[PDB]
């Protein structure tokens, strides 16, 4: 459930990690890792 | 160096002090006020004063006596 | 800083005699350039003797 | 009786407060020293994350309120500016110097004597370093550069991959070499464009034998690769011509409006016609290009790039031999463009880098230039790679400019401590104590190096001091000057043979700056803080 | 009565200024709050707004949540600054600010509760150059990101509109020491 | 604080004063002829005494630096499109005029640059302008093509100093820009301060002016400001030597001699004024106590020893911090001009007399 | 960290651990020592502390200053505790203990900061302290002569040394002689409660006196008291614990009579009971009557008619002291008032001292007590005089226990430092640095003396070090002569147990502080 009111319904790793707000800097690093994996090759986002 | 006019404060809160000229001024002002209050009640043609008490009793008195006038007033 | 004039001017002193001493240091700086600490110390000592 | 609207701390109170502030600043960064050092994570108020080991970066990002702490932070910044390495060692040395100097002052030693002793000790330390501990790099060949780079990149995110990053750095620095007047070589680091992009591992970081632009071609129509490139560098926008503020168009005969409007764009059309007719293939301009002119560039089969950075354009023009043209005006009052103003590179391509593209101007002639593309796991890792890489580039520049290096791992500090504690017996009576405390303060670096590795700091530093003392006393044991600390095994080691070097300028500038900062803080004995 | 007091207040100028600075801060806060606190107390169906919405999701961070001192000194220093007052239709406003902030890096979207700043609490402040240029109160009467975008562009408060690079290029700005070539 | 860097700064200050005045027929020193330039970075050991002038402005003409046998020209007009003093507009009603406007503006700029170059000028200083553009891009390009190092944004207040140093005469209209108005210099070079900044230095001038420049370097800003203040104090002291050329010992010797002699003088008076003069002498005795203090010396015993030595006849006996005792200080080379002690005494006495004539404070 | 929805400890629990908390503890101990540094030596200065009620406390004693400081730091409370411990066990050295403990901690701080294991430091401290105590016991000077005059001189010199740091140091010889006289009259247990200390405002310090007997303030005389004679030349003193006034015989007693004759008989019976008690007192031959319980007006007048003296409501301690000074027995019953239970003194007098009336019992050859009547200008003046006399009294008692002395003024500290450095020079080297740090820390006392006196501490320390190294055991700081001198020949003497206990307590405090690695502070309960 987005802050904008929309609903993202998926099992893709990158989307799930992208629509989540975190405060711990290590969690931010992990989110950035998910985005990097998605952008570089597009697959294996959950595995990484 | 006066007791009140010194860089270090030597008194409790609210404790005042008045040096020579100020003390003389206050004493003379008080004495003159009292004398002007009681006078005009002097001599065969003196007039009376009305004393309205501020207390709950609100007692009313009219008098020509200096002692009675001075006794029933708030003096500071 | 160690400059007497700079020290005196930098800090607000709020008292008339203190301000006159500050401007004394300024004047000594203008005419001489150094000795700004000595002149203020001398004025203070002179007034200290004036007390007694 | 002062009647000053503000606080006032005097004497031992303010002296101890200043020492407290400096020691706190030191203890902030003391844990990021040496190969067994560890990075720090800085999180701003809005939530940005910065993972770094550089002391200058940490001290710059941190909010600081005490003036002495500000002095040490600015000292680290200055050390970063003038040298580029040792930004943590300088802060640690300065804070230890203040601590020991204040301890001396508390013993009723006058601060002036302490300051004089510090000055004498600093001068003697610099002289002894320059006369005894320096190693000439002439006979060491290329291995000295690689080893200096590897030493500088230890304690960094790219520390383990030093075997590869050091070759990369040395090649990049040697690429930008140039000799100026009066016949000495100068190495203009910061002319190496460092481009970051997450993606593949660190080992896929590329050294471009050319220049790398972080931009894209203007239009999709123009080709993304040109083999024989004739670069034309321009410093003016290519748009419809708009007359200046002092000129206004007033029409009284309506028949002239069409001609006016036609010329309004025909002027730029003719300029581009000249530029393309000279034979140009690649056009880079700092100004913008509107779609009308992009159409000419597409039809001509040439690449046009807009909004190029000024420094990037200057570097491209210098490397390729082109000349920046802010206008098309010759010395006879005409619009023209000679072919001699065209730079040349043997290939200009637009490569895709992790779902993004950038122009790679490869192998420019008339000059060799270098650029570095860093690949990391995420943005934070790439930023730390860039910072450490800049540290290494600065170190290699210092080594190549001044050809003297000194052993690393606290060998210099221990040798200086021994020599200074020996030499202090001859100067004065209280500056004796000052110089002895300077020598003791110099020993904080090996202590911190050892304690960061969870080794026996006391025993290790005692062994190192014994080695250096025996080297200084015994005439024929001068080969023990290079004994430093091996933190991987926790034993003293010949650092000259181990390949642990650093430029002499780092140590010398660090000592001078630390001594001056300590003197500046120590000169204070009263603080007035006016109420805002 | 005619005291013409001599060096009387002089002996207490330190305390007088001690309270003077505090009352100056209090009056600064009061002036900042009160200046707006009570002073105010087919093309027709927007065919293109759906396209603007679907372009808006294509990019994330969050708006800055501010006490009173923070609100004062954020606008006192340093562009258009938008301040949203909320207490807990604020969710829709927050979403609109979140969506608009990314596409307009120049603007300084931020929000702050009214608790840290009783008629105002029960029932959007826009700054520019330290002075209020926006003139909107109770935006509930007159929603998505396109609604706020059109509402602000009607009065011309949103600066006019960027490509996405790899990650970044710049490291520092200082003396050039760029490429040089000498004989 | 720069007491450690004294062997470098004392001769620097003396030379700075002696290079801006005539040794004879000089009764004052204008300290505004000694410009102090502060540049962060380095240490105080890097302070310099540049003979020419140092400009913080950067060279607009990138790529050309360090011109030798420079012929500096300083202009006060603007190198841009023509613009009259009163409001002017150009009306275009035909495309021919539309092209001719650009053509003629280019021709005008080219003629300006050609006239400037014809005089042999190779360094150009341009005064700062706020109304119209002082240096257009076309003008800069033309000047670069002619190999002229262009320097813009020169402040208005610095014109007098620049003209006094280099020898350039300002030019306000191109009709008057001739070779005679050019200040020939040996070298005009732009240098970098080891990554801490860029300084523009014009060293070596035919017929140099009576100005010098002191460049102060330091590791932090605060020590730089204090070094500037200390250098200013040294220059002011040398100026105090220039006017009222009289030298006396320092180290508290004049103060203790004043105390002793004034006590003796007060013995010869009578009444309350004798008491006042004796108190004046006792107050003068303070400075030797302060000098004895702050040095680890016993103040009262040191002052008594000084007074005894002066009564013995040693006018130059003073406090010796190096030896931690009392000795002749002229052997320690501790001297100060007479117009420091005299000025301090006179000003302090004036202020005391002024304060003593005050009996009330009124708040407005 | 992570939120951990259900946390381990209570919310708000504060925990600090590692080297930083140890360094913080050392710094806190430094602060506590600095709070009392300037009170050490003959040049020491007093400290004034105002409580929350506005009452001031001008003091020089280190233990008193530390107690008046509301120290809440867990590590810093150890210094206050060891100061109080030294005050209780010995009575002097309450500043030296804190200075030594803080100096030990400061000296080991550099070694702590580099990761040295605290157990090593603790072992080094224990070894150095036991060696130093053995050395003190070895080199302490004792006189095995059983000479009473020599012992008295030793006690007077020790008391003078103990006193020459307080505001009564100007009259230190007079006060020390008086204190030595006071203590020598205690019999075998030297109980402090047997030495009364009375403070009377007004009068110079030299007007203070020691009473060879007992003296106490007049206690609420009733009507008819002024008719009693106020001087007796061989009185017999009746020490009683008896209420002499008309009152109910018992609280639960009730009288039930049904005849007016019985009513009159009961009234006369109460009167006869009181008069029988008074007559039994009078026929005992006593002339002075002191009672713990109130003595009524009827008894006062009865005694006045018989030329007797009465004083009721005498405090219990004063009655016990009168017992021990005169040689009687406190009687709760007057039925058997023999001559065995009656006190005796040469002279009793009721004189005036500075606006107060005092009863004096002098001329008691068999007295085992005394009384100090201190005169001063202010309440805090007499309080601090009492504190100084307490320090001197404890020193004299401890010296009575054993006449083993060492020279003061840092002489013993310098000798111990030299010995410990010499020992540390002959050990492998990890312990050598720590024992050398201990020895260097032992030099704080002469350094603090010089700093307080305004000396140049470094030169005095160098001279002392050279003198001790080249031979000379009792060389310490000479305050008046700006220099060093043989303190033993200068009669700067202290009992050895003072330094022994100081070293022991300082070492224990330092070891306890170093041994702690973590501090945990639970959230407060019932703050209200
Ligand atoms: N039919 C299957 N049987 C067994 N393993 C499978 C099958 N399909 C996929 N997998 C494995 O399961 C994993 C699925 O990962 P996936 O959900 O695609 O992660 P991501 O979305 O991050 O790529 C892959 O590693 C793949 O090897
Ligand atoms: N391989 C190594 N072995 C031993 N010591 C090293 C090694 N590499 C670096 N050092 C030492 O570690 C110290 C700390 O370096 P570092 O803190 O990373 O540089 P900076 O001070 O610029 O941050 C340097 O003084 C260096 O001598
Ligand atoms: N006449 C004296 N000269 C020098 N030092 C003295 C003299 N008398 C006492 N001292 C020193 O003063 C110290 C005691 O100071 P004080 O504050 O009185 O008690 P404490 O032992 O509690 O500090 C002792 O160490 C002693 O050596
Ligand atoms: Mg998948
Ligand atoms: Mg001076
Ligand atoms: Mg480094
Ligand atoms: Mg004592």
């Amino acid at each position: 459930l987005d802050p904008m009111g929309g609903i993202v319904m998926t099992n893709d790793g990158n989307a799930i990690l992208r629509e989540i707000q975190v405060q711990h800097p290590a969690a931010k690093s992990m989110i950035e890792i998910s985005r990097t994996q998605d952008e570089e090759v597009g697959d294996g986002t959950t595995s990484v | 160096a006066s007791l009140s006019l010194a860089p270090v404060n030597i008194f409790k809160a609210g404790a005042d002090e008045e040096r020579a000229e100020t003390a003389r001024l206050t004493s003379f002002i008080g004495a003159i006020a009292i004398g002007d209050l009681v006078k005009s009640t002097l001599g065969p043609k003196g007039m009376d004063k009305i004393l309205l008490s501020s207390g709950r009793d609100a007692s009313l008195m009219v008098t020509n006596d200096g002692a009675t006038i001075l006794k029933n007033i708030g003096v500071d | 800083t160690n400059d007497g004039a700079t020290i005196l001017k930098q800090m607000q002193v709020l008292h008339p005699a203190a301000r006159m001493l500050v401007e004394l240091s300024k004047a000594q700086d203008i005419e001489a350039g150094d000795g700004t600490t000595s002149v203020v110390i001398i004025a203070g000592s002179l007034l200290d003797s004036c007390t007694k | 009786p002062l009647s000053v609207f503000g606080d006032r701390s005097t004497g031992e109170t303010i002296r101890s407060q200043n020492v407290m502030a400096a020691a706190s600043i030191a203890n902030i960064v003391k844990s990021s020293l040496g190969p067994v050092g560890l990075d720090k994570m800085l999180v701003d108020d809005i939530g940005d994350v910065t993972i770094t080991n550089d002391g200058a970066t940490i001290l710059k990002l941190l909010e600081v309120e005490h003036p002495a702490a500000k002095v040490l932070c600015e000292l680290a910044d200055l050390q970063d500016k003038e040298v580029g390495d040792g930004t943590t060692s300088v802060v640690i040395i300065a804070a230890e110097l203040l601590k020991n100097a204040d301890e001396l002052v508390k013993q009723k030693i006058h601060p002036t004597s302490v300051i004089s002793g510090y000055r004498l000790a600093c001068k003697e330390a610099v002289r002894y370093i320059n006369e005894n501990l320096i190693v000439n790099t002439d006979e060491l060949g290329r291995d000295c550069l690689i080893n200096a780079a590897k030493t500088s990149m230890s304690s960094k995110i790219i520390g383990i991959n030093g075997d590869f990053f050091a070759n990369m750095v040395v090649d990049a620095v040697l690429a930008i070499k140039y000799t100026d007047i009066r016949g000495q070589p100068r190495y203009p680091v910061n002319s190496v464009n460092i481009l970051k992009a997450h993606g593949r591992s660190q080992m896929e970081s590329m050294l471009i034998s050319g220049y790398a632009l972080n931009c894209v071609v203007g239009s999709q129509g123009m080709p993304k690769r040109i083999v024989n490139a004739k670069i034309a560098c321009l410093d003016f926008s290519l748009q419809k011509t708009k007359m200046k503020l002092g000129v206004q168009v007033v029409i009284t005969d309506p028949e002239k409006l069409d001609q006016i409007r036609q010329r309004e764009s025909d002027i730029t059309k003719e300029r581009i016609q000249k530029i393309l007719a000279t034979g140009a293939n690649v056009i880079l301009t700092t100004g913008g290009i509107d779609d009308m002119c992009l159409k000419y560039f597409v039809e001509a089969g040439a690449m046009a790039v807009r909004r190029v950075l000024k420094r990037d354009l200057k570097r491209i023009a210098k490397a390729s031999g082109a000349t920046i043209l802010s206008t098309l005006a010759n010395l006879e009052g005409e619009e023209t463009f000679e072919a001699a103003m065209l730079g040349q590179a043997e290939e200009v391509v637009q490569e895709r880098i992790c779902d993004d593209e950038l122009i790679l101007i490869k192998n420019t002639k008339a000059r060799t230039s270098a650029s570095i593309i860093l690949r990391g796991a995420n943005d934070f890792m790439c930023d730390e790679m860039e910072r450490s890489l800049h540290d290494a580039l600065c170190v290699v520049k210092r080594v190549l400019e001044s050809k003297s290096v000194v052993p690393g791992g606290g060998a210099v500090e221990a040798a200086l401590s021994i020599y200074l504690e020996n030499y202090a017996t001859s100067m004065g009576s209280r500056e004796q104590l000052a110089i002895a405390e300077f020598a003791r303060s110099l020993l904080v670096i090996p202590n911190t190096l050892a304690v960061n590795a969870a080794q026996d700091s006391t025993d290790l530093v005692a062994k190192l001091r014994a080695f250096h003392n025996e080297a200084q006393v015994n005439p024929e044991r001068k080969n023990l000057k290079w004994i430093g600390l091996d933190l991987s095994n926790g034993k003293p080691r010949d650092n000259k043979q181990a390949g642990v070097f650093e430029p002499t300028i780092v140590k010398v500038k660090s000592l001078k700056f630390a001594t001056e900062a300590a003197i500046t803080i120590l000169r204070i004995d009263d603080l007035i803080k006016l109420h805002p | 009565e005619g005291i013409s007091v001599n060096t009387g207040p002089k002996g207490v100028i330190n305390d007088w200024r001690r309270f003077k600075q505090l009352e100056t801060e209090q009056r600064e806060e009061q002036c900042r709050e009160m200046e707006r606190l009570i002073k105010k107390l087919f093309l027709q169906q927007y065919r293109k707004q759906r396209m603007e919405e679907m372009r808006q999701q294509l990019h994330f961070k969050q708006v800055f949540e501010i006490s009173g001192e923070g609100f004062l000194d954020m606008i006192d220093k340093e562009i258009v600054i938008m301040v949203h007052i909320y207490e807990d239709g604020t969710e829709a406003m927050n979403g609109c600010m979140i969506c608009l902030a990314a596409e307009y890096p120049a603007v300084k979207f931020c929000k702050v509760k009214s608790s840290v700043i009783s008629q105002f609490t029960r029932n959007l402040l826009i700054y520019k150059g330290g002075e209020l240029i926006g003139n909107f109160v109770r935006v509930t009467d007159q929603f998505f990101a396109v609604d706020l975008e059109a509402f602000l562009q009607e009065f011309g408060l949103l600066p006019e509109k960027l490509v996405l690079t790899s990650v970044r290029n710049s490291a520092t700005c200082h003396s050039e020491d760029s490429d040089l070539e000498i004989d | 604080v720069v007491s450690q860097y004294s062997s470098l700064l004392s001769p620097m200050s003396v030379n700075a004063v002696m290079k801006v005045i005539d040794p004879a027929t000089a009764t004052s020193v204008d300290l505004r002829d000694i410009k102090i330039v502060k540049k962060l970075g380095g240490t105080i050991d890097d302070c310099e005494l540049v003979e020419g002038l140092v400009l913080t402005q950067k060279v607009s003409n990138s790529g050309i630096t360090r011109v030798e046998k420079a012929k500096i020209g300083l202009i006060q007009f603007c190198l841009s499109a023509p613009k009259t003093d009163m409001d002017n507009q150009i009306v275009v009603s035909d495309y021919a005029q539309m092209d001719r406007v650009l053509r003629e503006e280019r021709a005008y700029i080219l003629n300006l640059v050609k006239q400037i170059k014809k005089t042999g000028c190779n360094v150009l200083l341009i005064q700062k302008s706020i109304l119209r553009d002082a240096l257009s891009d076309l003008a800069l390009h033309f000047l670069n093509k002619m190999k002229i190092m262009v320097i813009k944004d020169i402040e208005r207040e610095d014109i007098e100093f620049i003209c006094k140093t280099i020898g350039t005469k300002p030019v306000a209209h191109i009709d008057q820009f001739t070779a005679d108005m050019l200040g020939s210099a040996e070298l005009a070079e732009e240098v970098n301060l080891n990554g801490s900044g860029k300084l523009l230095k014009i060293t070596g001038c035919a017929s140099p002016g009576k100005t010098v420049t002191i460049v102060v370097r330091g590791s932090n800003k605060l020590v730089i400001e204090e070094a500037e203040r200390s250098i200013h104090d040294a220059l002011c002291v040398i100026r105090c030597l220039v006017k009222k050329r009289a030298l006396i010992a320092g180290g508290g010797a004049p103060e203790i001699e004043l105390a002793l002699r004034l006590t003796e003088y007060s013995r010869t008076l009578s009444g309350m004024e004798s008491y006042c003069v004796r108190a004046f002498a006792d107050a003068m005795e303070v400075i030797p106590s302060t000098l004895a203090e702050n040095a680890g010396l016993n103040p009262i015993s040191t002052v008594t020893e000084l007074r005894n030595r002066h009564a013995q006849g040693e006018k130059t006996a003073g406090i010796n911090v190096r030896k931690g005792g009392i000795s002749n200080i002229l052997e320690e080379l501790v001297v100060q001009p007479l117009l420091v002690s005299v000025s301090a005494l006179t000003l302090a006495t004036e202020t005391v007399r002024s304060i003593l004539k005050i009996d009330d404070v009124v708040n407005t | 960290m992570m939120p951990t929805p259900v946390i381990l400890l209570k919310e708000g629990t504060d925990s600090s651990q590692g080297i930083p908390q140890l360094v913080s503890n050392i710094s806190a101990c430094q602060v506590i020592a600095e709070a009392v540094r300037t009170t050490l030596g003959p040049r020491g200065m007093d400290k004034l502390i105002v409580d929350g009620r506005g009452k001031a406390t001008i003091s020089n004693d280190g233990a008193t200053i530390l107690k008046l400081l509301d120290v809440v730091h867990p590590a810093a409370k150890t210094l206050v505790d060891i100061a109080k411990s030294q005050d209780a066990e010995v009575g002097d050295g309450t500043t030296s203990v804190t200075l030594l403990a803080a100096e030990f901690l400061k000296q080991v701080k550099p070694y702590v900061e580099e990761g040295l294991h605290p157990q090593i430091i603790i072992r080094a401290f224990r070894t150095a302290t036991q060696l130093a105590v053995n050395k003190i016991k070895e080199i302490a000077v004792t006189v095995k002569k059983a000479d009473k005059v020599e012992q008295r001189k030793l006690l007077e010199k020790c008391a003078m040394t103990a006193l020459s740091s307080k505001l009564i140091s100007q009259q230190k010889a007079f006060f020390a002689k008086m204190v030595v006289d006071a203590v020598m009259m205690l019999d075998d247990l030297l109980q402090l409660k047997m030495i009364g200390i009375k403070k009377v405002q007004g009068g110079a310090l030299e007007d203070s006196q020691l009473v060879a007997g007992v003296a106490f303030k007049k206690t609420f005389s009733y009507a008819g008291f002024e008719m009693q004679p106020k001087k007796y030349h061989n009185p017999k003193i009746a020490l009683l614990n008896v209420e002499l006034e008309l009152k109910a015989e018992k609280d639960n007693a009730e009288i039930r009579v049904h005849t007016v004759e019985d009513y009159q008989a009961i009234v006369d019976a109460e009167w006869n009971i009181l008069y029988d008690k008074l007559e039994k007192i009078h026929h005992s031959g006593a002339k002075v009557v002191l009672s713990k319980l109130p003595i009524g007006d009827v008894a006062t007048q009865y005694f006045a008619d018989r030329d007797m003296f009465c004083a009721g409501r005498v405090p219990e301690e004063d009655l016990k002291r009168t017992m021990m000074a005169c040689g009687g027995s406190i009687q709760t019953s007057v039925n058997a008032l023999s001559a065995d239970v009656l006190g005796r003194c040469q002279v009793f007098e009721e004189t005036q001292i500075g606006g107060e009336r005092y009863n004096f019992f002098t001329g008691c050859p068999k007295a085992k007590t005394c009384t100090f009547i201190l005169r001063g200008g202010a309440e805090q003046f007499m309080e601090e005089t009492e504190r100084s006399l307490h320090d001197a009294i404890m020193i004299v008692r401890r010296a009575i226990k054993n006449d083993s002395v060492v020279a003061g003024g840092g002489a013993i500290e310098m000798e111990l430092s030299k010995y410990l450095r010499d020992y540390s020079r002959t050990i492998p080297g990890k312990q050598q640095l720590l024992i050398g740090a201990y020895a260097k820390a032992l030099e704080i006392i002469p350094r603090q003396l010089c700093d307080n006196a305004g000396f140049d501490a470094t030169n005095i320390l160098n001279k002392l070090r050279a003198r001790h190294a080249q031979g000379g055991t009792w060389y310490g700081v000479d305050i008046n002569n700006e220099d060093i001198a043989d303190n033993f020949e200068a009669f700067v003497w202290e009992p050895a147990m003072v330094r022994i206990n100081a070293l022991t307590a300082a070492s224990e405090a330092a070891c306890l502080i170093v041994s702690v690695d973590e501090t945990i502070k639970n959230p407060r309960s019932t703050v209200d």
